[PDB]
């Protein structure tokens, strides 16, 4: 599953 | 006058859609708490402005592959932002997600106009720290590339690097294991990422373990010359990775199209 990452 | 200059419209992401009221220019209007703000910096006028308006500033100068810093405001609590707003946009990540693993032609375009944004930000003393496809913006009427989002940035500089606070999985193993990286290197490393992710349809890595186990697996059909240039992004010695120069001298980096042959051919 492709996902976003946050900082 | 901040409500009158701008007509704010719908959220984006603390990002607002707006349209400059003097001439109905689209632009995106950031909001940021003074409260959660890192690393703070000083312009010339001696203002105490958080660190991403001073790198900002510093890449606003002319045309670039960056986004540029229109305006800012202060406010109580926060600082605002007026930042060009492209349309119509897409960021590189939902393009990722919809098109699947990018055509290579397609991958050497967007990556070539990504090397000489980060180039453009280095030029201007400017290390951005957060580069992956999120913060990658695509006109998609011009097929150019613009770079957004400095607020992990730092000012450029050749010693140490031991903060940090852009996207793990685009960290390089060196501050995995160590918590510490040189600038250019580090930015290398985060490149190769992005090129794996365009032309694989997402990140190689998404564990410590994989990034600082130096092992590539390729789950698209990729070219040897392509795979040759990932790999030597992601060197697990920093000093054996490229530098800016070689990667875009490199054998798969040549006949790159041209934004607008990359909108009509790929983009219209
Ligand atoms: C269409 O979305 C955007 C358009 C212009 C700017 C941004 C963000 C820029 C930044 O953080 O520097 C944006 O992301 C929501």
């Amino acid at each position: 599953k492709r996902r976003r990452h946050p900082s | 006058p901040l409500e009158s200059q701008y007509q704010v419209g719908p959220l984006l992401g603390s990002v607002y859609s707006g349209i400059r009221v003097s001439d109905n220019l689209p632009v995106a209007i950031k909001h940021v708490e003074k409260d959660r703000i890192s690393d703070w910096g000083e312009l010339p006028n001696g203002t105490r402005v958080p660190m991403e308006v001073v790198l900002l500033k510093k890449v606003s100068s002319g045309f670039s592959g960056v986004i540029r810093l229109l305006d800012w405001f202060e406010r109580p609590d926060s600082f605002v932002l007026i930042l060009e707003r492209p349309e119509p946009v897409q960021d590189l990540f939902d393009f990722i997600t919809e098109r699947g693993a990018l055509q290579e032609e397609l991958a050497r375009s967007f990556f070539w106009q990504v090397l000489e944004a980060v180039r453009h930000c280095h030029n201007c003393g400017v290390l951005h720290r957060d580069i992956k496809d999120e913060n990658i913006l695509i006109d998609l009427n011009r097929g150019e590339l613009k770079l957004i989002d400095f607020g992990s940035g730092a000012l450029l500089k050749d010693t140490v690097y031991t903060d940090f606070d852009g996207t793990r999985v685009y960290s390089p193993p060196e501050w995995i294991r160590y918590h510490r990286y040189h600038g250019r290197s580090a930015a290398v490393w985060s490149l190769g990422i992005l090129l794996y992710d365009m032309v694989c349809g997402d990140i190689p890595f998404e564990h410590d373990e994989e990034i600082i186990g130096g092992q590539v697996f390729f789950r698209q059909r990729v070219s040897s010359e392509c795979q040759h240039l990932i790999r030597w992004c992601l060197a697990l010695r920093p000093s054996d990775r490229p530098t800016f120069e070689e990667i875009q001298n490199h054998p798969w980096m040549q006949d790159v199209l041209l934004p607008q042959e990359t909108a009509e051919i790929h983009l219209h």
